[PDB]
């Protein structure tokens, strides 16, 4: 699980843009407040086995 | 669960918005599509097994 990769982004990358934010991505019609269901954490594992 | 009873949608205009929004869901994911891009999208049939 030491490998990661960004599941969501509000806009896409730029050309060689890198971007290291952790902010939670708010995916419903519904605001997060910085605080979850609908309000997640961007980055996930492979989990390579 | 052995005997899974499935609809078949045809012919129809299907909403996510109100699935992905809702709060009565202990889980919702989704594979090969992001949540957010599924009302933009056409198909031939849309199947649900419950």
């Amino acid at each position: 699980y030491n490998y990661l990769y960004r599941l969501f982004r509000k806009s896409n990358l730029k050309p060689f843009e890198r971007d290291i934010s952790t902010e939670i991505y708010q995916a419903g019609s519904t605001p997060c407040n910085g605080v979850g269901f609908n309000c997640y954490f961007p980055l996930q594992s492979y989990g390579f086995q | 669960v052995y005997a899974w009873n499935r609809k078949r949608i045809s012919n129809c205009v299907a909403d996510y918005s109100v699935l992905y929004n809702s709060a009565s869901f202990s889980t919702f994911k989704c594979y090969g599509v992001s949540p957010t891009k599924l009302n933009d999208l056409c198909f031939t049939n849309v199947y649900a097994d419950s």
